[PDB]
């Protein structure tokens, strides 16, 4: 739930190293 | 050569010509000549007289409300050069509300030392646009010529030329023009400035202008540096002493006019270094017997005084008044109203002044920079002051950036406040600077130094964000920095970033588009910090951009405003494959080519290398070997912020109040080719009317191994030929032993693609036309054409070709007769 | 503004 | 029902959880309650205790840093009605950094009447966009809920469904949910507010949120207005009097309360119109028996002194303490940081002051619109000054346009300057229009008040520039106006003209794109003047337009600024004739009828009235009836600005300094049709398979003469009918004496356009497919078609005919046999 | 009797003392 | 001069009698 | 207050001391 | 020792008397 | 900015 | 020479009924 949410609504940078600290 | 004429100190004309034949025996002008103000004149009082005397002007020449006067050339045909020693709102030549004049008709005019022209308000005025004036002045931009006839209008200059030289001026060589039948004088680049003759022979080189000799020092027109016997020279000999710059006069000119002031009312003349000067300057003083400024012991400065208090300086005529000054009586009021430099002709006239007794007042100056030529300004009495108890007062200077630079520079003011408002390039840091030099640190009250106009335009943050860790991609650019905390971290709103494509590298500071950024979370311990960023998206490949972070932040008046601003660096984009070559279109010129045009794409991407175009012959369709064409069928293809602010503003106003009141104490190889540095390709050696696979990439890279754009697909067909289509050989016939003909050809090997019909048109004499379709079929199964049950006879037999481009040739006409088996 | 693959282009290039 | 438990004046709870135990037997709180800073809790500490007897909250309820409560309900199930007699910060519910809370659980409210809910930094919490808030507040709009992770995140609200009625708030109907087993009850609108039972039947009219029984004022949970012995009243009857505007109490109650606080250290409590009030107000004083408020004689006042001479105005809960105050001992700082109108609520708390001891300062307040609610305010003392001797202060004011209306209000100034900075809706009249009713005319210094700060975003030039001669035409408006000038002509600069279309008639003031106007030449005198005016053009047909004039002018800082401005008319083009009607395309289903669709054009104007299309049959061509298509060749087609301020103010300083020196003193009717108010047109009634000249206009007026616009052309085409070009009819032959057949046939009358050949496929038996092609001239030749010169035997002869369209059907085998001439 | 500046004053006030 | 008495200001008949001796 | 003690200005441990006891 | 606003300063001062 | 016959037509309108 | 320099260069009004009164 971040494909939707990181296109044409733009959005911040602090959820994509979350999602990867999430990942990973 | 010489000078016929007397002195002619400069006099003033008013109202009435009768003053005006006072100019018959005079060479020279000491002075300014003003003709204004001529009411009751016509233009036939004005043809009748000349003063062809007259040669120079020393200070300037003021024309103001002449009526009649068509052209100013029945007046002065010889004058040549205008001096300037003193000026006219930085002019030598003021020509001001000129009715019924329609040219100029100056001539003999190329060069004018110190000032400008300005003519303006004359409504009948043309032949201005065609005066190259850069070679008559030094200081070309800061002329002003406007609202004449000759921009408002399309008067037609008639110009000379069937002989005047054409010059350029922006882009256009149109010829230099005075009068309908006068050309303007241009010298060649050789005589600089010494001028030449009339055969175009370079002149002496204390010549100035024109010279009936060329290389001689008594036959200039006008003396370049001296004058003295007809002897141009470059300096006074002795006992000749040097007076107003032009001119070498002796001891007793110099002592008459010191006899003429002492014993009357007025300039008592004095010399110095063989100069004979108005006044002594500073550490001089004034004998009895001898005129000398002999040395003065002791601080023996120049005082000069100013009339009831206040001086407004507003240009050089009034800047020069102040010449060698050192103590100024009172306060200067400079309001320069401009739009060109000042700056170098302030700086050569006042700048020696070292006491101010009353206030400097600096007051809606557009067109200085700095405030640094007072070179030698120290103290600031403030005896006198302004109404509000200030000594110094700065309001509406537009372009002010620097006071002075406090490597070197200092400045003692004694007494008085300090004021400054509406100065959008200056800086609170550069105020405090001077307030921290001069130390006048506890003196003024508050808000007496503007807050919010001070320095909006500028960006002086003074603080600088170190970028910590830059990666590239194809279009993405990852941005970081060091963390930055103004020492409340709730006024940090975010980050102001801004960014721009850049082609150079010379990026201007302060189009240039902007996303903003959201605060980091701090974590209250220096172990992490979290390094805030931003993940720069959407650029466009290989483009140097332009990326800086200034820091947006919220007011407070009792600290500074707030300031951190990152430098201007740039980043590189470097991608990998470029983008669709575009535009296909096929061109098939004969039969053996085929040419590719086409357009670059999208992305360069580095060097275009080479453009890879793939050919390969593509087969026939299975499908139409074996279709009957002869059948029913046969159709065939022819191939607001402040609303945040206040939010955020809010949000600190609420835990204020909440924490006081809480807290209380107690692969395959196909044939390709590279194509280095054309859109254009020709692919010959073809395979004539078949269709081919057109495959082409747009490679970015090529030596370390290559790296190409993703395809681009089009087909194509070349022309047919003559007679590909066109059967060749006989045809012969077997007539068998019951009236059954069998016909034998020679097919076309190689036609224009394939050929799918044979068309059979045989005539019996005494007939019509009869049709017999053979297909591919019919031939491959009767190897040939076959013909049964017929009428005996002889007949006429025409066979073409159908193929997919068209047609081909008929062919001859075979006369057989077969057996009728009657007679 | 990006819908595509350019997202997790994206997040390989803000995680090395 | 009635209240079981005692009155339980508010208390404070602090950081351990010993005094929450005094909770027991509380019905109501006659106070505040405000449970903070709990810091050793977990969750395991809070589910063991309830207090469900708490009904009724007065001032407000805080909560401010509490760990482990995950939902409220533990503690408060039975919270009807918080009342906000005293406020914070405008609110009655602060819910401020609740670590691990996830949901509210707060079920029991739908009525708070005095305040609004400020929830925020809650970093778990969920379940807050699900609550409809519309029916639990009244200024719904003063909400601020943000920053928690129901806005941050995407968490899942389980809502009861299968329940909960499905509301609106900006336009969809989403449930209303409080916890995942709790509904958020929904009254009808029937009970506006007295509330609904629980089968949804109404109250008492004093009842108040839930009622046990309906229309029973003995069984309200919560009181409206006053509560006396289980009975909710609306007024106290005697000898009851009113308390805290919620109950009914005696005069021993009041009379205690009294006692409480002469006999101790308080609010020493008075009775005033049966009310039990804290103190007396103006006009008032205080006995020694009877504890009412009888008339004080002569002026008497209410005087409130502030604590150390400043009080800073910040929002309602500090308004409220200078409730009922006349004079005031000292300073207002009112600092409203804002964003919501609290004008109203600032309007019934202050306002009844009538003089002010000290100094009135505004500061940085955004949302205030006007200085009106004080309607009392009539002499600013100014004992105690502001720091640069100001009786009054007003810096950056954002949004205030005036001070007071000077049709009624006059205002007081005995001492102190005035002071003006950064007010941008604020003008220089209103200013001075002060400064006229107040007597403060000569007492300020110059610089006191900012001259272009304010009002550079509010025109308020004061000054009616009126239209004078207005014409329209198709696209173009001539614009007129009266000439204005300021008393120095140079400093008018042009007319500073704006304009855009305007679909309404309620266009706001001050997108907006412009031209520039230059000024007029006056001829000094009254008889023409030259009425500026512009000539506007290039405009859109049947468009209402907004035009207004401004006057641009320098500033000069002796005087005002300056001012003219002209009223936002409005002007109608009314057009002419549309444009082209665009998208011709042409669909024709079936053979007798062909569909017309098209596009409006660009130019509305007015009604469109109807669709001028015209239709007529063309022809066919008279080239194509002789040509010979049996012959070779058979193809048939199958149918800045600043410098220009520095420029003029340049020209008056050098027309100042110039007259400075030198002045001294001593038809045819086509089938058409009438289309109203469809794009689409059916065309029936044709002939099949022919071409027809479509002509399409758009006519905007039809009654006072058909007004068209130009013609668009196409040109269309039907299908083929099935049996047009199928032959009809048998096939005869007329076998002549030596082996000729003449073969007659009926050619059909009406075919699909026109037949262009005939073509003949007869077969012998025995033999194969011959051929023979049969032309239109050939037909008329041969009248049908001749054989000559053939073999004897039986034939089958089919004919089809090869159209326009293309081929239509075979005729039926003929079966004839010659004569052999040898039987 | 409005202010005199400009070309206005020059032209009214050659008609003062002609 | 005369710009701050006649421009500025209002003017007088009596000083343009003083004032055009410069025309005189 | 607290917030002119401790964020405008620098704040010591003793008045923290002092200041503690709304939380004490 | 910086300036202690915010929720840094109810933070530092949870830890000063604990 | 009107090339074409909306000139003849602009001083059509200005001078009536 | 008006009708060069009353397309894209863009003029003024005034000229318009000064050629009007020339014209007539
Ligand atoms: C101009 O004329 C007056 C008489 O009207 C005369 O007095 C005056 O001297 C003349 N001016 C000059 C410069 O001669
Ligand atoms: C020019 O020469 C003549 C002849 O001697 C003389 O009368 C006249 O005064 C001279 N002009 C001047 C201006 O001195
Ligand atoms: C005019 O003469 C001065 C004398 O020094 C020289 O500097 C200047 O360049 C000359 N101007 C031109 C246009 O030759
Ligand atoms: C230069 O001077 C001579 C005599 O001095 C004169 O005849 C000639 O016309 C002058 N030429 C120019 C171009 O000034
Ligand atoms: C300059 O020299 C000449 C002769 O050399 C003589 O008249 C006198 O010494 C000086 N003349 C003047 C006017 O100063
Ligand atoms: C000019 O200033 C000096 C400074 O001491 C003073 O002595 C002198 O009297 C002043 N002169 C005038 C005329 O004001
Ligand atoms: C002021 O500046 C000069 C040079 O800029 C320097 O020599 C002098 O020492 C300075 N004055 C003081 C008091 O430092
Ligand atoms: C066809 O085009 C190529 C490309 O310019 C040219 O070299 C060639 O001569 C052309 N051939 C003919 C027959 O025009
Ligand atoms: C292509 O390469 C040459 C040298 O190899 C270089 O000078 C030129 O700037 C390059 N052009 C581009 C567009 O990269
Ligand atoms: C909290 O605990 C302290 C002892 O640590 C005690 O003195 C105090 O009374 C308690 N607070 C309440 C409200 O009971
Ligand atoms: C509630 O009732 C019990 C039983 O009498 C009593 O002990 C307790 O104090 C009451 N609670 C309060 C808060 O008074
Ligand atoms: C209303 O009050 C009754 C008793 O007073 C209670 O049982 C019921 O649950 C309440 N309902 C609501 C929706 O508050
Ligand atoms: C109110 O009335 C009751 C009985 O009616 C009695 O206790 C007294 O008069 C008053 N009580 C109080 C607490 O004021
Ligand atoms: C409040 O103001 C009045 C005004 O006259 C004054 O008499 C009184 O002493 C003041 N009181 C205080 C406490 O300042
Ligand atoms: C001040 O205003 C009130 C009403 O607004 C009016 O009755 C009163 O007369 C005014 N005061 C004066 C001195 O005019
Ligand atoms: C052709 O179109 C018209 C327009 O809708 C329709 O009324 C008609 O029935 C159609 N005819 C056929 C055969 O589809
Ligand atoms: C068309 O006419 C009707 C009434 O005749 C009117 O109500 C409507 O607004 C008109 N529409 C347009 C676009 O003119």
């Amino acid at each position: 739930g971040i494909v939707e949410q990181c296109c044409t609504s733009i959005c911040s940078l602090y959820q994509l190293e979350n999602y990867c600290h999430s990942l990973q | 050569h010489l000078y016929p004429g007397e002195v002619c100190p400069g006099m003033d004309i008013r109202n009435n010509l009768t003053r005006l034949h006072e100019l018959e025996n005079c060479s020279v002008i000491e002075g300014h000549l003003q003709i204004l103000l001529m009411f009751k004149t016509r233009p036939e009082d004005f043809r009748d007289l000349s003063f062809p005397k007259l040669i120079m002007i020393t200070d300037y020449l003021l024309l103001f409300r002449v009526y009649g006067l068509e052209s100013l050339k029945d007046l002065f045909p010889n004058l040549t050069v205008i001096r300037g020693s003193r000026l006219f709102f930085n002019y030598a030549l003021v020509i001001f509300e000129m009715v019924h004049l329609k040219e100029l008709g100056l001539y003999n005019l190329m060069n004018i030392t110190r000032g400008s022209v300005r003519i303006e308000k004359n409504n009948e005025l043309c032949y201005l646009a065609t005066i190259d004036w850069s070679r008559i002045l030094d200081s070309v931009e800061d002329n002003y010529i406007v609202l004449n006839k000759d921009d408002n209008e399309e008067c037609g200059d008639i110009c000379p030329g069937t002989n005047c030289p054409a010059t350029v001026i922006n882009g256009q060589f149109v010829e230099r023009c005075w009068t309908h039948s006068h050309c303007q004088k241009v010298c060649p680049t050789i005589c600089k400035s010494h001028g030449c003759t009339a055969e175009g022979l370079c002149c002496h080189s204390e010549c100035l202008g024109n010279c009936s000799q060329p290389d001689d020092p008594t036959k200039c027109v006008a003396c370049r540096n001296f004058y003295l016997d007809g002897r141009c020279v470059e300096t006074c000999p002795p006992p000749y002493y040097h007076f107003q710059d032009w001119r070498c006069v002796n001891f007793s000119f110099c002592q008459d006019l010191h006899h003429k002031c002492k014993n009357s009312r007025c300039h008592q003349y004095v010399i110095h270094n063989n100069k004979c000067i108005p006044e002594c300057p500073s550490g001089y003083t004034m004998n009895s017997s001898n005129l000398l400024c002999t040395p003065c012991l002791g601080p023996c400065p120049k005082v000069c005084h100013l009339l009831e208090g206040e001086k407004t300086i507003d240009s050089v005529t009034s800047a020069q008044e102040l010449r060698g000054c050192t103590v100024i009586n009172g306060s200067l009021i400079i309001n320069i109203r401009g739009g060109n430099n000042l700056a170098a002709e302030l700086e050569a006239n006042l700048g020696l002044i070292e006491e101010i007794s009353g206030y400097l007042k600096i007051r809606r100056s557009y067109a200085l920079v700095s405030l640094s030529f007072f070179r030698k300004l120290r103290l600031i009495r403030g005896e006198t002051l302004e109404i509000g108890n200030y000594s110094f007062y700065a309001l509406d200077n537009q372009n002010l950036r620097q006071l002075w630079d406090w490597s070197k520079h200092n400045l003692t003011i004694t007494q008085g406040k300090l004021f400054f408002h509406y100065n959008p390039k200056l800086c609170l840091s550069e105020i405090h600077k001077m307030e921290e030099v001069s130390g006048t640190k506890g003196r003024q009250e508050r808000n007496d130094i503007a807050l919010k106009t001070n320095g909006d335009q500028a960006s002086c943050e003074n603080e600088l964000l170190k970028f910590s860790y830059i990666r590239t991609s194809f279009d993405k650019i990852l941005l970081r920095w060091e963390p930055y905390w103004p020492p409340d971290f709730r006024d940090l709103l975010g980050f102001m970033l801004f960014y721009k494509e850049a082609p150079y590298q010379n990026v201007t500071e302060f189009s240039w588009t902007v996303v903003d950024i959201d605060p980091p979370l701090r974590s209250n311990d220096p172990k992490s910090q979290n390094h805030p960023g931003w993940l720069m998206r959407g650029l466009k490949p290989w483009t140097q951009y332009a990326i800086f972070v200034k820091t947006l932040v919220t007011f407070s008046d009792e600290r500074r405003t707030y300031g951190a601003k990152s430098d201007i660096i740039y980043v590189q984009t470097d991608a990998t494959n470029p983008s669709v070559p575009l535009d296909p279109i096929s061109v098939s010129n004969s039969s053996s080519q085929i040419i590719l045009k086409w357009k670059p794409p999208s992305d360069p991407n580095g060097n275009i290398t080479h453009y890879l175009v793939f050919w390969e012959r593509q087969a026939e369709d299975s499908e139409l070997f074996e279709l009957d064409y002869c059948l029913k069928g046969l159709k065939l293809p022819s191939r607001q912020i402040l609303k945040e602010l206040e939010e955020s503003s809010f949000r600190k106003t609420f835990e204020d109040y909440l924490h006081n009141v809480v807290f209380v104490p107690r692969e395959e190889h196909r044939p390709f080719e590279k194509v280095v540095n054309k859109e254009s390709l020709v692919i010959s050696g073809l395979r004539h009317f078949t269709g081919y696979r057109i495959e082409l990439q747009a490679c970015n890279q090529d030596t370390p191994e290559e790296r190409c754009s993703v395809a681009a697909y089009v087909s194509a067909r070349t022309m047919p030929e003559a007679k590909a289509d066109d059967i060749v050989g006989p045809v012969t016939h077997e007539i068998f032993e019951n009236n059954v003909v069998h016909l034998m050809w020679q097919e076309p090997k190689e036609p224009n693609g394939l050929i799918v019909l044979y068309e059979v048109s045989y005539r019996r004499y005494g007939d019509e036309e009869l049709h017999l379709c053979v297909s591919r079929k019919h031939f491959a199964l009767e190897r040939g054409c076959r013909l049964r049950g017929l009428s005996p006879g002889n007949y006429s037999v025409r066979i073409r070709a159908t193929s997919l481009a068209g047609n081909g040739s008929w062919t001859e006409p075979t006369y057989f007769y077969v057996t009728d088996y009657l007679d | 503004h990006l819908c595509g693959s350019e997202l997790v282009e994206a997040l390989y290039l803000v995680c090395l």
